[PDB]
């Protein structure tokens, strides 16, 4: 009855997806195909045929052939339909404007089209869900791009994004900064709530408490894969207090442009740690507020929180739940904004997390998912604008971008608009 | 005769009604398939207040469920005592309100209230004597406020002069599970005070208390709470279905406990609640029941009623007892907490007598209190309710939806009068 | 006495006239060979209204089946309960018509319509008293509209007395599955009007809404839909075959139903209509009946009544039933809905009962209604017809068949004038 | 009882009509012969002798030998009564004129007295099958030569053509235009309704939905087979509302001078990519629709539909077929012409479509044949005549067709024929 259509863009999209359908896949006894062995609520995600095969309601697009290849090799080749995985011909080489302007313009109605396809084959649309780098590229071009038409097309139809947040100290291209806010612009209208993760946040999360001195990007995309789960685990799987995705709109979303919740996500435990650890309700529930577990390399304390939603799991009584929350609101150093007294959106769903096997994480009875709004956030733009306006001074790749159908006064839109953000959030954070 | 048809909304109302129509049925020895095979015949006498008949001995809830996604409901059916209802009464949406309450009263669940009401007037004109309308839900959600709201001030304009008794879930003080609970639930309170007879308020703070403190239960589900408030509501509409030395009629209930049109808000409560192993050190007599329905610890509302005063209350007994007790007891209760009742109303208890009890208690007591200690809900709610809405914390789900500006005022001002206009009886005699 | 001869046309005509063939004999005890195996004896007291008889008990329908391709005439004797029709009545043309009615009313049926009427007066001057025609064919059809118009000229000019009642599959609003409908809709309309006594109007889109609401079916053939139109079909004849408590003959209906010469089209329904999850949840009794009988949803037509007034009603009952209740229930809706009854008609209810139901039912009740909200329907094919007419869109198919454009404009201005009579009757006294 | 005369012209028809009773054949149970093993729907076109042979009810004609003479030799050898097959001495050599003046002079005769003893033979005639290439030559002048001498000889007797009408920019001839113009002038007064396909647009959907990259004509041909079978299917087997050679005259035709409907097949999917598709009713009916799925390259959204006619076929229910029309009804992109308020002729059929041995095509569970009529075609006619003007304004090849029979004076008259007949698409295009 309910569905997600999954769009997956850029090679960080397409990765993070295979981790998320490995996941999927294993919840509900698929086997790698569409097949299901000799179990029924996959509706939600997997369409069904009436040869027994699944197909997953997902599109995974790059203007990169390279990353989308190795899904039609790999073990999951027949899962998909083949029409959802769309090539283009040549990457967009880093740059947001090929993504957004002159090879976006080439592949943005083909993929429009299986949405299309997708979306009037649903019983009832509830959504979207984003998967794309915040880098550049595809990520910020592309999506851009693509979450645009959707606005228009679907209107008010939720459009929920994660994404590959840049990290503070670590970087891998060199332009993150111009693609980075470039996309922020483009997208704060069209996009209901962005979740953000950033691979150095998970790679102390995957050193400091999972014991592996070797982490690769299929480990962080298995962490990530966890959180979609618990995020579309309401509606998946029954529950004593359900959450939709409509209501994360409401819930973490105070102001039409500030929609940016961090992530955490408690029991990150390793499997011979585990043993010592009695992982009740209330350790894991605090586990969550310390800086030492945020998915986004941002410390919470540094600002105020205006909104957070816990998703619990497995075996957990609701008393406890009430119980957690309350004398985590008594503490001083846990501050709240003033003008939100009704912080907690709290949901509880029967369903544990399943461990992938080969995987790290250990065998947890129950698990929390926190989606919190945090002015802590404001200081992340603000490192990031700092980058962005060091280059742009001396026109530092400016050539690239202009020759490419963009023009020099995007920049500087693109940036001022980041710059009242910022101010948003300070006149967020004051009362009175 | 005087039969009463139930409405659900929203998660909440379909979890609490789907546990009451699991207790209604046990006490008239109704199975989950819908037959009789209960032991005594006066059970069967006064069935249809909450079934109807079919052939080969079926019986069918007069009961609506309905709510504006589909997850909940396919929920109840699937699990016990679920395939009761007729199918025709589950009314559902696709798209769940985003426990905004704009969405489920304006947008969402204005284009399928229609459709819920053509099942509410076939249920209601089949009835012989149609006493009332029973509704179930939570302020805090955007289907219960929203929805829940929309269903009643359409009834209360085709259906005037009969009783609709609501049992909301209010929300708590301590802790809360929705962050845009105090829009939603000024909201609702805006429509509730014109348009409900009698409100039940209830929240899941107070009855994790009982659990914790009375039952001494470590692992309290959803499920244990629903079976208080299925309790608490089988109690009162016990005089429509068994015999009894004294009775009390649902209208009853509100003339002897609503004594001005807007002041129609109680906090139930329920006696004996005994721990598996405390059973066994209690005498379980009139005395000793009467004495816990008035401790604050053992009512299910938030609100404590030793920060105000009674201004009615009501005492529904079952099981065979000594009237004299009854009356004894009550009086006395009237005597020592003198400070506790308003001093302009001479008696302020209503008792009435069921003769059966419930299955397996020899004895019970249901409470309910019009105190004008519930102004401090009202009033925290009106705190959170002005802290969001003075630099527009939400609105704009709630604007966008329809809604304007003034709605939240007008909510707000009328919210304020109910709380002074209880404070204002709060004072004695000039 | 009072025979019926059954009439067909077109491939609607064949298709629902061979499932109305089935379910009469089944309810007769007539096997598929044309014997008799039934066990009541009034069952077979009245066979001769619709079976003539033969040597070893064979029954022999008097029906004529007649179409301009042998192609469904070919199937209805290949499939089930065709081996009864005697083969002579099988008047079938070699080239078919395309779906215009110039074709099959000027041109082809020309040359078949003579042999038609030489089987018809065979078997009508076979008839002890002969009652009346029944026809069933769709007026969106060349063979239907054409053909069976020109056969009721034919017949109502050689028997004026006699009553000649049409069962016609009339377009639907939403979709249509012929694109010249409005054409062939319009002209022959132009000559029921005044030629037929009464006619029974039925859309495809109507009776998909019963099954997908009512029946809960997922995979509605269109032999589902026979099946419904059959039981109105074989209701309205009840009395003419069983005994019952207050007969009415075919002849009966139409003075109840028709005030005026021209308004004599209605729109049928059929009760009870349950799925096989829902039987359980019915107490299935007279006061049920009746109520979905007026439920606009339960109706055969596009045309919702609430849009008009009911000139007439007519409630055929069938099996043992307490008159009273029938008496009071009837009673009951014209109070109620005293709006949707027209004011110069004191009465607008016709009663009959008869006493034996259709098999595997304890109750049936068919409803019939003149209401001048069946304008609507003309006035959406008039708006149709003058859109496509307004440009030639498709007359040279119609005037080179020996059709002239005047004929068009008479046709429209009948059509109009009907739709202008019907809304002059809806307005109340002076 | 019904009947249908199939008449093949030039080496289109021919090749085309090799596949269509390959199709036939398997669709009874016939053995490549006229033997039947050891199936009764047949007598529409398959003729029956004591034997238990059966005679196709067809005519094979060229002044070219090459093509009849491979079918002499084929597989199909035993299948054609001799003299069925009829073969001239020499080309016409991609000129109207030899076809229709010079050449077809001495074989129109003979084609037609063996149509008369065809005719004769039927219990009673429904109508005639025309096959022939727009191109030029023989399906040019002897199919115009064929068609007119039919007006008189059975006059209001239906005459379906099925023709190749030229791509817009795939060309196989040089002087197509004169070709192409001349037949139209000669057949739209002697012609019911002529259905139009072209190569580029099959060749794109043999590529875009088949997985194929080296279409033959043979893969083609068997495309163009099953839209046949699908008309044709009614007669041929049973239904629930079955449609007649002579209903799509009135159901399609406004105008006696527009009778040239697209056509469109829906279910066109590769047998490996069929398994990741539900196949219900509504999204094929929505697939025929599409630009991307018209058997003409033409877009159907460049102009107004004025009639629509839809074939099911298999396992459909009519519920589905009246709730999948209302909705397209519905969409503003989809736009029917003012006049016609009632757009769609809906046919339902239970005989699903047979996969030839050796195909393409899926083993589909149900399919749908649409028949469009849509003023958007008058952009093709714009096209072809363009192409016109520019030879004839340099004479660029009129010496061979004015020195074998033709005059100057005709292909001022065609052109002018045809400037009217674009100019009629206008008048019925605009509404007030
Ligand atoms: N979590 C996670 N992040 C990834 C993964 N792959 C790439 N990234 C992030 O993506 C950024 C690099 O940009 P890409 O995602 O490769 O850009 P793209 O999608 O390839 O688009 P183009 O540059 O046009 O090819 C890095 O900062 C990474 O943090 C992955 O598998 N998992
Ligand atoms: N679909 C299809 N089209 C064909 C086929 N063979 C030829 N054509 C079309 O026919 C055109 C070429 O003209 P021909 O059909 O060969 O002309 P002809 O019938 O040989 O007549 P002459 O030129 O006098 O020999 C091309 O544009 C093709 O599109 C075929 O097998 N299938
Ligand atoms: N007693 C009880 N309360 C519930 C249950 N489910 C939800 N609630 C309460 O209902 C509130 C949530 O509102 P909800 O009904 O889910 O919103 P809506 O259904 O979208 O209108 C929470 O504050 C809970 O306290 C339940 O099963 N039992
Ligand atoms: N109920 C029912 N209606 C049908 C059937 N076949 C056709 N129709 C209706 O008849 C209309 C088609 O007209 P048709 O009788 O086939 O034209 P004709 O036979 O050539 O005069 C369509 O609009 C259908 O709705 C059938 O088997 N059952
Ligand atoms: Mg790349
Ligand atoms: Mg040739």
């Amino acid at each position: 009855m309910r569905e997600c259509i999954s769009v997956h863009i850029g090679q960080a999209g397409v990765q993070m997806g295979n981790a998320c359908w490995e996941l999927y896949c294993l919840e509900h006894g698929i086997q790698q195909d569409g097949i299901i062995p000799d179990d029924s609520s996959f509706g939600t995600f997997f369409s069904e045929t009436g040869s027994g095969k699944h197909v997953p309601r997902a599109v995974f697009v790059d203007l990169e052939q390279t990353v989308i290849g190795e899904i039609r090799t790999g073990h999951y080749r027949s899962l998909f339909h083949p029409e959802q995985l769309i090539t283009g011909k040549e990457d967009a080489a880093n740059n947001y404007a090929r993504g957004h302007y002159t090879i976006g313009k080439e592949i943005v109605d083909s993929v429009l089209d299986r949405v299309r396809k997708m979306a009037d084959q649903c019983s009832g649309l509830q959504g979207f869900l984003i998967f794309h780098s915040f880098g550049g590229g595809t990520g910020s071009g592309f999506t851009s791009l693509l979450m645009e038409r959707l606005s228009v097309d679907y209107g008010k139809k939720s459009k929920l994004e994660f994404s590959v947040y840049p990290a503070p100290q670590i970087s891998t291209a060199v332009v993150e900064p111009y693609n980075s806010i470039l996309t922020t612009h483009t997208t704060l209208e069209h996009s209901d709530c962005a979740f953000m993760v950033d691979n150095e946040a998970i790679y102390d999360i995957c050193n400091r408490n999972l014991d592996i001195e070797r982490p690769t990007y299929t480990n962080l995309n298995r962490l990530i894969g966890q959180i979609v789960s618990s995020i579309t685990a309401s509606l998946r799987f029954d529950g004593a207090l359900n959450v939709d995705l409509t209501e994360f709109q409401t819930n973490l979303v105070p102001y039409p442009r500030i929609h940016f919740p961090l992530v955490t996500y408690s029991p990150i435990i390793s499997a011979e740690k585990a043993y010592h650890e009695q992982l009740s309700v209330p350790e894991i529930t605090n586990a969550c507020f310390e800086y030492s577990n945020q998915m986004v390399k941002c410390d919470p304390r540094r600002g105020k929180y205006m909104a957070c939603c816990l998703l619990y799991r497995g075996d957990v009584v609701p008393k406890d739940v009430n119980a957690a929350i309350a004398t985590i609101k008594t503490r001083k150093s846990i501050q709240f904004v003033d003008w939100c007294p009704t912080g907690f959106k709290v949901g509880i769903n029967y369903q544990p997390p399943t461990a992938v096997p080969g995987g790290d994480l250990a065998k947890v009875q129950r698990a929390v998912c926190m989606l919190s709004n945090t002015t802590a956030i404001a200081e992340a733009w603000a490192r990031l604008d700092h980058k962005f306006d060091l280059m742009y001074s001396k026109r530092a790749f400016v050539h690239w971008y202009v020759g490419e159908g963009m023009e020099e006064g995007e920049f500087s839109e693109a940036r001022e608009d980041m710059a009242a953000l910022e101010k948003d959030y300070e006149e967020v954070g004051t009362e009175s | 005769m005087r039969e009463i048809v139930h409405l659900q909304a929203g998660q909440c109302g379909n979890q609490i009604g789907a546990k009451f129509w699991e207790v209604i049925s046990d006490e008239h020895g109704i199975d989950p398939t819908g037959a009789y095979h209960g032991d005594s015949d006066l059970q069967l006498e006064r069935i249809n207040v909450y079934y109807n008949e079919a052939t080969g001995g079926k019986y069918v809830p007069r009961a609506v469920l309905v709510d504006l996604e589909p997850g909940t409901m396919d929920s109840v059916r699937s699990g016990p005592f679920g395939q009761i209802f007729r199918p025709d009464n589950f009314v559902f949406g696709q798209s769940g309100a985003g426990n905004n309450w704009a969405k489920g009263h304006y947008t969402e669940g204005a284009e399928l209230v229609d459709s819920v009401l053509d099942v509410v007037r076939k249920e209601a004109e089949s009835c012989d004597c149609l006493q009332g309308f029973q509704l179930t839900h939570s302020l805090g959600g955007g289907t219960g406020s929203g929805m829940g709201t929309l269903l009643i001030s359409k009834i209360r304009e085709e259906y005037p002069d009969r009783i609709m008794n609501t049992f909301s879930v209010v929300p708590s003080p301590k802790v809360s599970d929705t962050v845009v609970e105090p829009y939603n639930a000024t909201l609702s309170v805006h429509q509730l005070v014109e348009n409900t007879d009698e409100t039940y308020c209830i929240d899941n703070e107070a009855l994790y208390d009982i659990c914790f403190r009375t039952l001494k239960l470590t692992t309290p589900t959803y499920g244990d709470l629903n079976h208080l408030v299925s309790a608490t509501m089988s109690g009162v509409t016990t005089c429509l279905r068994f015999p009894g030395q004294l009775n009390a009629d649902l209208r009853k209930l509100a003339v002897n406990m609503v004594p001005f049109p807007r002041l129609h808000f109680f906090m139930p409560g329920f006696a004996p609640l005994t721990s598996r192993g405390s059973q066994q050190y209690r005498a379980l007599t009139v005395p000793e029941l009467t004495q816990q329905m008035f401790d604050a610890k053992n009512m299910m509302a938030a609100c404590d009623p030793r920060h105000g005063r009674y201004l009615t209350v009501a005492a529904i007994f079952r099981g065979r007892m000594s009237m004299k007790e009854v009356d004894e007891q009550m009086l006395n209760v009237q005597n020592k907490n003198s400070s506790y009742f308003v001093e302009w109303i001479p008696n302020n208890v209503k008792t009435a007598v069921c003769d059966i009890p419930p299955r397996g208690l020899k004895m019970s007591a249901t409470f309910i209190g019009n105190s004008t200690a519930i102004q401090e809900l009202f009033k925290r709610i009106s705190e959170q309710f002005t802290a969001m809405f003075r630099r527009k914390a939400f609105l704009h789900w709630y604007t966008g939806e329809g809604m304007d500006e003034m709605e939240f005022t007008e909510a707000e001002s009328n919210m304020n009068d109910l709380v002074s206009e209880y404070q204002q009886y709060q004072d004695a005699t000039a």
